[PDB]
Formats: C-alpha cells, structure tokens, sequence
RNA sequence: AGAGUGUAGCUUAAAAGCACCCAACUUACACUUAGGAGAUUCAAUUGACGCUCUGA
C-alpha cells in the first residue's frame, strides 16, 4: 500500500572512457565446420569475458567450390580488453580463416 | 627526481604453420570420422588413382623448417608451429645482460611513436609491424635516479628482414629460451605477458 | 593454440562424405577442407 | 551395430577429452588473467609517472576498422 | 466525437480486510488485473476474485512470486530477471480458526 | 633480511554451494538433458613448505 513501509515492494519493471562502436567479425572459410567452430570458440570467449554479443548470423554462400561465411557483432570494449581479445582472436586461429574487424554497412 | 624514460616492445611473430595434432587429438579425429560415416546421408577407381598419383608427384612443403638448422636463431624461421619474440643482446656502461630491445623517449615523442620508431631503430629494415593500442603489456623497474622500462606489444604482418646477418645478436624466443637468456626477475617474467599458448 | 576447434564437425544431419583434402590457392599454402572425392591435392591456375 | 568395448572405449575418449580441454581452458585463462593484470598495473604506473599520458593511452587507433591478418597454413611460400 | 464511457464502477476490491473473520465461500476481494494473489486457503474464480476455502482470519503478506513453469510471460519475465532479484506480491491467507474435527465417544461397546 | 600470510576460480561453507567444460537441441547463444575433473602445503593452537608486499 502507498502510505505502508511496504509499499513498492513487488514493483519490478525497473528490473528489466573511449569505447568502440559495432564490431563485425567476418569468417569466411572453406569449410563449413571449420567456420561454425570457430564462430563457437569466439561466441564462448566472448560470453566468458562478458562480451555484449547481438548477432551470429551468416552470408549467403557464393559459388565462382564454395566459402562458408559466418558473423559475430560486438559491442562494448576496454583499451587493454580489446588490446587481449583480438590477440587471442589471431593467436587462436586454427586453420586458413578469415577474419575481419570490420563494422555495420 | 632524474628519471630515466625508457621504452621497449615485445615484437610478436605470429605461427604460420598451425601446430602438430597431438595423437589425443588423432584418437578424435577417427571417432569423428567414423561417426561422421555413420551418420551421413548417401570408372571411379580411374579418377581415384590419377587424383593419388597427382598427389603424389607433388611433394608437400615441410611443415619443420627447424630440425635442420639447429644453429639459425637470427634467421625469421627458427620456428614456424609457435610464436617468436624478438630478443637482442646490449652492452651497457655499467651492465651486460641480454635485455629486450629498449630504446630512450622523450615527453615530446608519445609512446605509439616510441614503438613506431623502435620498430626499425635496431633493426635497419622495413619491417611491417601492427600496433593494437596505446595500452602496455609489462612494466619493469630497476634503479641503480629513478628508472622504468615498458614493455609494449606489436605484430608483424610481413617482413622484409634485409642483411639477416646483421652485426646485432637478435635472436628468436618463443617461450624456453625466455628464461635462459634473461636471468633477473625483472626479465624473466616476460612470459606472463607474452602469449605462451 | 591453433588446434582447440579444428577437431570440429557438421553438426546438421543432412549431407554426405567429406574428405581432407589439401587445397592451394595461388602460392603453395596446402590446407585440409572437408571437399567430396577425395582429390588431396588442389591449385587454383 | 556396436560393442559393448567400443562403446566403453568412446566414454573413456569422451573423459579424457573432458579432461585435456579442461586443461586447456585453464590455461587459457590463467594466461588471459596474468596479461590482463599486468597491463593494468602497467596502466597504473602510466598514470602515476606520467599524468598527461594516460588521458592519451585510452584512445583507440582507427586503423583497426579494415583490419586484416590471415591464418596459419602447412607448406610457407 | 467522444462517446461511450458512460459505465458504472465495478464496485470491485477488497471486501474482507486482515483480521476479518471469513466463512468458507466468502469472497475476500474481487479484482480485475491480478492486484491480490491467492494464498493459503484462498482460491480463484474464473474472474480472479478471490474467495475463502476455508473458515478463519483473513491476513496479508507479501510473499516471493514463482510462476508456474508453464506460465510462459511470467517465465520470461523471470528469465530477463537480474541475478539476485527476487519479485514479490501481496498474497491473501485464510487462516483456519476451528480444527476440521473432534472424536467424540459415540458407543461404549 | 622483514611483514601479510594459506580450501580446486570465489565463498565472516564446514570436505559443500556456486563457478567451469565437452556430447545432443539450437546459425549461434541461452535453456534443458546427459556426462567430467576437481582442493583444506608438511609436521606437532604452534613450527617449517608455497604466494604477495616492503629492500638490497
Ligand atoms: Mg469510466
């Protein structure tokens, strides 16, 4: 009730520096399964770090033997985080991919 | 106080072969496949023996370039599974000790700029390094007049490491010899920073 | 640690038979990809 | 169909697996918090030696955004 | 332009406030939106007024809100929760005044 | 040389709970189900084996 010390008590909605913008994370690879683990591995880093992760969606595939592509949005870094997680990103690659750093349009 | 500015950076020569398979590593490698066997999903014998023959006269590149060296530390191709640091002896007026390669900067020159100009200071070439951010990875500390010595991070995309036998004593380390040529505790924990992977 | 997913596999339920085959583009860097038929031996001209 | 030693042989493969990647997250992340925490005690240092370069260390180079560097291969040019 | 809104009050709310005697039946408070969540001895007609199951004294209290696993807004709601965050809501309870019976001596064979 | 000292990653837990990982469902994450390893440094509250700091 609003005049007992109670009052408030089950409200609940109000429950629910340089940074970088929108990472996007390419992986183009010439396998398939290669580029769904590797999206794995860096979703489960990301998520172990608490990295901010939107999307993990794909490309179409393009023919011209076919290259299986891969996204991973990022948002939110620090200047030695973002320093740790793309060394790691490079030291732990781990056959032929291709990465990307690149954002939104 | 007299203080003196002191850089450096941990250059980082990333592996480009991919490391062994360890026999672990293989055991998984048959039960995927068997597996992958048992559930896929639906003249070949000419097209098989000229596509093996055509396999076989090309002769793949060794993997280990190191196992004839034994001696080329200098050379950019000590090792090829693992990643490589830079590590050239000094000579001081006071000290000997084979120390990460240091250079001296100014408050007029910011620290990207120290590492930009260490990049190709020792190393006369044109070397083609990648910097990550102003962030370090190491600071160290020895005073004999205060003194400091920040170890930054940089890697290499392609190199064009002219007069390999140059007058220096730059040598490779990858993560064992880390110890062996850098005794002081202020030295030696150059691995905690340095991705030992 | 260039290893930790490379001992990774499809994981739908439709395709068939891959193989390691050792892929080079233009300049002699041999790859495994899970490519049919098993060639062993690939070189874009 | 399948045998009860091979079936018994795949769990063992499944444990020790277990047990090898285990090891390796470990020192994945034993090697992340050593090198996280000496950079930031190398930030802090920056800041007490050097009060006009810490405001400098945090921005981020914006050469990154068409970043490149490709991967490992088997046979090197 | 504006027409309609001419209806009367629901006359709606709490009808036995705590401390209130309630026989079996009762309706304890009638609500439109779930205001008063049902507690012991309390149940809920199809119109989510509340109404005593048993006779006894009326109390409210305001008690941690762990939805049926089925209830799918609720659960979600639940899942986008902070960790450490607990809901809570005002709960009726009828608390029995008379035991359900005696066992008196009826035949002395 | 001196101080803090001390349960697997964390616990004003006393051999536990959270953590953590792969297998399947997911593009993927998450959830869920199946499994996985884990410690009270050594001797009698005390002393000495390992870590951090203060110096050379
Ligand atoms: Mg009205």
């Amino acid at each position: 009730y609003k005049t007992k010390p109670t009052h408030g008590i089950g409200k609940y909605k109000h429950l629910i520096d340089y940074e970088y913008g929108v990472l996007n994370i390419h992986l183009t690879a010439y396998d398939m399964t290669l580029a769904e683990s590797y999206a794995q591995y860096v979703h489960n880093l990301c998520n172990s770090l608490s990295i901010k992760v939107e999307e993990s969606y794909a490309m179409p595939t393009k023919t011209i033997l076919t290259t299986h592509e891969r996204v991973v949005q990022i948002s939110g870094l620090s200047a030695t985080f973002a320093e740790i997680f793309l060394e790691i990103i490079q030291s732990s690659l781990p056959e032929g991919v291709r990465l990307s750093v690149k954002e939104h349009t | 106080s007299p203080w003196r500015l002191l850089g450096a950076l941990c250059l980082q020569r990333p592996p480009v072969v991919s490391k062994p398979l360890t026999p672990l590593q293989e055991e998984m490698a048959s039960l995927l496949q068997q597996i992958e066997i048992e559930r896929s999903l639906y003249l070949a014998q000419d097209l098989e023996d000229m596509w093996e023959q055509k396999f076989l006269q090309f002769k793949l590149g060794a993997r280990i370039t190191e196992a004839d060296e034994k001696n080329d530390r200098t050379s950019l191709n000590r090792k090829l599974d693992r990643n490589l640091v830079l590590l050239v002896r000094e000579k001081f007026g006071d000290q000997d000790v084979w120390i990460l390669p240091q250079a001296e900067w100014q408050p007029g020159e910011t620290l990207r700029g120290t590492a930009e100009r260490t990049l190709a200071t020792l190393s006369e070439n044109n070397m083609e390094a990648k910097f990550l951010g102003n962030a370090p990875c190491g600071h160290y500390t020895f005073k004999f007049l205060g003194a400091k010595v920040f170890f930054f991070k940089a890697l290499l995309l392609t190199g064009d490491f002219s007069q390999a036998g140059n007058k220096g004593h730059h040598v490779w380390v990858t993560k064992d010899e880390l110890g062996d040529y850098l005794k002081p505790k202020y030295l030696a924990q150059v691995r905690r920073f340095v991705s030992d992977l | 640690d260039s290893s930790r997913a490379s001992l990774t596999r499809v994981h739908r339920q439709a395709y068939a038979r891959l193989y390691p085959v050792l892929l080079v583009k233009q300049d002699g860097s041999t790859i495994h990809i899970r490519y049919r038929e098993p060639r062993r031996m690939l070189a874009m001209p | 169909e399948l045998t009860f030693e091979e079936t018994e042989r795949r769990a063992l493969l499944l444990k020790k697996w277990s047990l090898y990647k285990q090891q390796e997250r470990k020192m994945e992340r034993d090697t992340i918090r050593a090198m996280l925490e000496a950079q930031q005690e190398a930030l802090e240092e920056l800041q007490l030696e050097s009060p006009k370069l810490h405001a400098e260390a945090i921005k981020r180079d914006p050469n990154l955004f068409p970043f490149e560097k490709e991967g490992p291969h088997y046979t090197p040019p | 332009k504006n027409l309609g809104g001419k209806s009367s009050g629901r006359r709606q709310g709490i009808k036995k406030m705590e401390g209130h005697y309630v026989h079996a039946g009762n309706i304890i408070a009638t609500q439109r939106h779930f205001r008063w969540h049902p507690g012991a001895h309390v149940g809920v007609g199809k119109n989510k007024c509340l109404y005593a199951l048993e006779e006894g004294i009326v109390r409210y209290t305001k008690e941690v809100y762990v939805p049926h696993p089925r209830n799918t807004e609720a659960v979600d709601l639940i899942t986008r929760l902070p960790k450490g965050a607990v809901l809570y809501k005002t709960f009726v309870h009828v608390v029995p005044a008379k035991p359900e019976g005696t066992f008196k001596l009826v035949a002395m064979l």
